[PDB]
RNA sequence: UUUGCUCCACACAAUAUAGAUGGAUACGAAUAAGGCGUCCUUGUGGCGUCGCUGAACCAUAGCAGGCUAGCAACGGUGCACUUGGCGGAAAGGCCUUGGGUGCUUGCUGGCGAAUUGCAAUGUCAUUUUGCGUGGGGAUAAAUCAUUUGUAUACGACUUAGA
RNA sequence: GCCCUGGGCGCUCAAGCGUGUUACCUAUACUCUACCGUCAGGGUUGAUAUGCCCUGACGAGUAGGCAGGCGUGGAGGUCAGUGACGAAGCCUAGACCGUAAGGUCGGGUCGAACGGCCUCUAGUGCAGAUCUUGGUGGUAGUAGCAGCGAAACCACAGCCAAGGCGGGAAUCAGC
RNA sequence: AAGCUCGUUCAGUUUUAUGUAAGAAUGAAGCUUUUAGUGGGCCAUUUUUGGGCAGAACUGGCGAUGCGGGAUGCCGAACGUAGAGUUAAGGUGCCGGAAUACACGCUCAAGACAAAAGGUGUUAG
RNA sequence: GGAAUACUGCCAGCUGGGACUGAGGACUGCGACGUAAGUCAAGGAUGCUGGCAAAUGGUUAUAUGCCGCCGUCUUGAAA
RNA sequence: GAAAUUGUUGAAAGGAAGGGCAUUUGAUCAGACAUGGUGUUUUGUUCUCGCAU
């Protein structure tokens, strides 16, 4: 098979804020398709992943990957919150994300 | 989601285009925007033309206000205005937008989309008086609307012929289709949803 | 040292008000007229 | 989302009865108690409400053309209306005069007092253009300029407005 | 083992108002915007910074640090080795800096400090 | 230390996991590929098979919510599963025995993937998402 | 500058991504109508019918995708060539004739998958630059000097000369 | 009812207006829990103490009042304390502890005395004072005398649209 | 702060007496004595003064006041350091985190002191 | 004549998906299960598993999302 | 033998920055100092009584 994709694609919009203030310890990511709470409420507790390319060969590889979850839904379009043990640079604003398909349930 | 998205412009409305189209910029996606000459704006010509005179003259005093006249420029500052400029992540967002008077290539040869939310004949209401956005332009200053027309009449040509070749293999494919019916395979598709 | 908490936790929720088994033992919260 | 009471009152008689659309019977009360110093001398204090209770239709499958006597407190003073509803239910013919009065002449819940509703049953009855139109033998009309609410934030058929 | 996650609550320290922008001013924390603690600015220490008393003073290595400078003082350890690590002073001259290392080591403290001056 | 209270209860597993059902793995070398579940092993993990003649997975432990569970069903009550166990899988250079075993275990199973029409084949493909794809909307 | 410059073939490194992880999957015109197939006494015409979303179309099966056997066609397609046409708006792409060479899951079989131990994106895209060979191509230009006088506050500008 | 005469982009079956119905955005506000402290109550010794604890509440703030701590000079007692195998002082983009005055350690120079603890003592903690003494920058290779080398001034600003009194190299020619 | 000694005595708290014997409700003390500082005006309000304006008897709020909202100067809410969930004010086309949400009509130029008057401007009794 | 259903309120009814929290430290206490031993969701988390010789993380520079010159002065918080 | 100030080298970026909340990149570092903890036979003043283990 071409695609070996296993992972829901979407996007990195920006973390919780007000009109002035905002906390970088919740990010809100927008997964494609999802139109609605109801849809994303299936997507809770699935682990998010980014993948950036770095100069520098890592002690594992030159691919570096940062390992975050899935809190709740957000907003009326189907955006869900998103939390990380380490919080995304602000750069990525905008940029696409990995959202796997476990834990799962079904 | 098509890495690249081009918009036509024609029969549609400047706001909520720029509206949407900075909206997704944002989100980090790629736009283009086309047939742009076409695009309309609410309310009559004289309404229209007097709120872009105006601006021109409200000053900062060069430096601030620049007369342009390119009705792709001005979109571009409409949707400018809609957009966190001066930053680094607006101005990225910016770079993933381009504006151009008709259709020029290689997009000819590509898709285009039309936002349907943004739709000036939906969205405005019927028996209202609206601007073509062409007059208004050739009224303030440009005077590349008979070129941009006048190429724009080829675009049609030649694109006319590829339709009715496209026309002729689907007429082809639709033949072939159904004398390829009522086949097992076929059946089983048609049993099994497909 | 921990405020266990009556509705949730049926183990708690005996503790206090014995005739909770009694109820639950028959269906009084939907009995008939 | 309103809702029809039954109201009565004696002041601890004459039992002054009448009827009051209200949300809630909280609301219904209230009213109640507003139009009593308006129709008479009472307090709350006077007596208390010796019944309420919600009034259902008796058949809410029945197209009436409503008849309704409505009176409000304009910007200069109080004057008497009437007017001429076409709908299915007491309930829904009040809300439809309240939102029609909110939207021309501005007048809300509280500054509206309704008088008396009642059906019409005869033809020509009715001197209200907008609702004798609709009294005709069955008609038929289109729906130009259809819409359709498109998820999708990008479309490429061109969507048409035809029904 | 009884070394649980010991959280510094603010682990930056704190510096002095402005003494980034004129050198005169020292870097040790001095009270006077600022002091109506204006959004946008240093925090200022307060009680709420208080370390819980089950982990105050001890190192990652749970193991609170003593000084050091004499065997009768490293040997004073041997009933609260468990907890109290040893820790040599930078005046100790190399010569008994060996002696103590061995003691530690026999009597099995720890140093916090070892390699000095060797 | 205080005597904490917490029994080890044993696992409950979702209704959508049954001995014989179809699995796919997210997780792994065999990531995307179909599986054949077992047994249930006593360190709650799931004990499947590929089989491994049909696809080269071989018997494996796996954690069922890395699993996507899927209605298509095949029978698995021929087959012995009763002599693997968690030792099985101590290690403290493939052995002797995890040939012999899969292959006793594979031969077991074959006949009935081929019984169902399209079976062998269908595990023997990968599974991958594809464009336009919606999860949560499919079944699976 | 020991092919110095340049375009290519293979060939090892650094460099990073405003951020692939199947496909930007091409008419025009109206939105109080337009297509599609057909008829033709060819028209703003007649007939059957489509929308009410792409929630689709093309593809998608093989150790991330190998070896090999048999059946039906010479269709589909990865790639090196070759005849010819179109694309000047940012044409820099679209193809077209003929064979050549792999696969073909259209159909039926035989081989290996394990140990990454229950997962750690489990590394497959190019943007630029640096060094090592071979296959060709061409070998110039500017400043000062000299001076000019249309120019000329001083710069600057305009010239003639192996 | 609305219109005419009387924040930016843009919006026109509004993205304007009034009203009705659901959802969502989040303050140091509210609800559950981790920690410091104050305030209140209680257990405590046929020894488990100015201690070891349990329970609850509370946490804004100028002048002012009270309480608890670090540090510098010197003195009384102690560590039968440290130190030419290197103490004081100085630097550290190296680390640790105390939320705090600060303390500790390793490393580069160092060459002759110092540190903790219980107390006593005071010429005891600096960013201002057009502060004092000394030193050092732009000004500046500027006026100046191809020379010889300052002074004034210097928190830092300046390209304007308006209101909370504030939409880019370098030098030569005008005021 | 400073002694006593009563554990109960108190209240910017609410109606009948005619302002109370209240065995009406609700919440939960007193005399002292010496000891630092304290001599402002104002936003709104009250009493409701007359002919623009100028004093004025009063009741809530700062001075010493963070934080969210109103581009910036009244509403919400008054403050230990943290994790989790719901809200006030204010918002859900972008800048700006949130529905180009539903429903009834309006409006052609607006829309986030002029209302004294006119319109063959538009829609209702 | 008959039910049904919208709505309201109750369930000391059942069954899940997702987020944070693991705080106490050998048993004494209130409860449920059981004929008894004993067990329990009952005055605060346990059991199993995997990766590791830089592991996790700290200071610092630079770029990104949001926020933002001092002491005394009248004293109305003020320029 | 310290600060302002200045000279060689290394990191930096484009009418301005030092300041505050969370993260990556480049450099850099304590890096766990685990030295630990479990039960015996071999030979000499029968032996783990205890030493090399």
């Amino acid at each position: 098979a071409e695609s070996h994709r296993l992972y829901v694609k979407g996007k990195h919009l920006s973390y919780q804020r007000s009109k002035r203030v905002n906390n970088p310890n919740v990010s809100l990511i927008k997964i494609e398709g999802v139109a609605t709470p109801q849809d994303a409420q299936f997507y809770l507790g699935k682990r998010i992943a980014y993948v950036y390319r770095a100069s520098k060969e890592v002690r594992g590889s030159k691919i570096r990957v940062m390992w975050g979850k899935v809190t709740r839904t957000h907003g009326n379009s189907g955006v869900v919150r998103a939390t990380f043990r380490n919080n995304l640079p602000a750069k990525t604003f905008g940029a696409s994300v990995r959202i796997f398909l476990y834990p799962s349930n079904i | 989601v098509e890495p690249v998205v081009v918009i036509d412009g024609k029969g549609h409305l400047v706001g909520r285009l720029a509206s949407v189209v900075a909206k997704q910029l944002l989100n980090g996606q790629k736009i283009v925007v086309v047939r742009a000459e076409e695009l309309n704006i609410s309310g009559e010509f004289f309404r229209n033309k007097l709120k872009y005179h105006d601006f021109l003259r409200k000053a900062t005093k060069t430096r601030g206000p620049f007369h342009f006249r390119a009705p792709s420029r001005i979109f571009y500052k409409a949707l400018r205005g809609m957009v966190s400029h001066k930053t680094a992540r607006g101005k990225a967002a910016l770079e993933r937008l381009k504006v151009f008077e008709g259709i020029p290539p290689p997009y000819d040869k590509k898709k285009r989309v039309v936002v349907p939310q943004a739709l000036r004949v939906l969205r405005l209401k019927p028996g209202r008086k609206y601007t073509t956005l062409g007059k208004l332009s050739t009224s303030v200053g440009w005077k590349y609307e008979d070129v941009v027309a006048k190429l724009e009449a080829k675009r049609k040509v030649s694109s006319a012929e590829y339709y009715a070749k496209k026309r002729a293999f689907t007429k082809k494919v639709a033949s072939a289709n159904a004398t390829a019916a009522e086949s097992d395979v076929a059946k089983q598709l048609a049993a099994l949803g497909y | 040292v921990l405020k266990k908490n009556p509705l949730k936790n049926k183990q708690v929720l005996l503790r206090l008000n014995p005739y909770a088994k009694v109820f639950a033992a028959e269906k009084l919260g939907s009995k008939k007229a | 989302h309103f809702k029809e009471y039954q109201v009565i009152g004696r002041r601890l008689p004459k039992l002054f009865r009448m009827r009051i659309f209200a949300s809630n019977e909280v609301i219904a009360k209230s009213r109640y108690w507003y139009f009593l110093q308006k129709l008479h001398k009472v307090k709350k204090a006077s007596g208390e409400i010796v019944s309420i209770n919600q009034i259902n239709e008796a058949h809410p499958t029945k197209v009436k053309n409503f008849g309704v006597w409505v009176r409000y407190d304009s910007r200069s003073g109080t004057h008497n209306m009437y007017k001429e509803i076409r709908d299915v239910s007491r309930v829904a013919a009040v809300e439809t005069l309240y939102q029609d009065m909110a939207a021309r002449h501005r007048a809300r819940f509280r500054s509206i007092h309704i008088l008396k509703v009642a059906e019409i049953e005869k033809t020509a009855d009715v001197k209200r253009q907008y609702v004798k139109q609709f009294l005709t033998k069955d008609l038929k009309f289109p729906l130009p300029h259809r819409v359709q609410k498109s998820t999708k934030t990008f479309s490429y058929k061109r969507p048409s407005t035809f029904y | 083992l009884p070394h649980p996650k010991i959280v510094k609550k603010h682990t930056k320290k704190f510096k002095r108002h402005h003494s980034d922008r004129y050198h005169r001013v020292a870097e040790n924390w001095r009270k006077q915007v600022v002091r109506r603690r204006f959004r946008g600015n240093i925090s200022q220490p307060k009680i709420g910074y208080g370390s819980n008393k089950k982990t105050k003073f001890l190192s990652p290595s749970g193991h609170k640090t003593f000084l050091v400078a004499n065997v009768k003082d490293l040997e004073t350890l041997t009933m609260h080795t468990k907890t109290y690590a040893a820790e040599i002073a930078h005046n100790i001259s190399a010569k008994n800096r060996v002696v103590i290392l061995a003691r530690a080591k026999a009597l099995g403290i720890k140093v916090t400090n070892p390699k000095g001056r060797l | 230390l205080k005597k904490t209270r917490k029994a080890a209860r044993p696992q409950k597993l979702r209704a959508s996991l049954v001995p014989g059902t179809v699995l796919i793995l997210l997780a792994g070398r065999f990531r995307g590929k179909r599986v054949v579940y077992l047994k249930h092993l006593e360190d709650n993990t799931l004990l499947i098979s590929g089989p491994f003649k049909v696809n080269g997975v071989p018997l494996r432990r796996v954690n069922a919510r890395y699993v996507i569970a899927t209605s298509t069903k095949v029978s698995v009550e021929g087959v012995n599963v009763e002599k693997f166990n968690v030792e099985y899988f101590a290690k403290e250079e493939i052995k002797a025995e995890r040939v012999e075993d899969q292959k006793v275990v594979d031969k077991a199973l074959i006949a009935e993937i081929k019984k169902t029409p399209l079976l062998k084949q269908y595990l023997s493909a990968s599974f991958s998402l594809k464009n336009g794809d919606k999860p949560h909307m499919l079944k699976f």
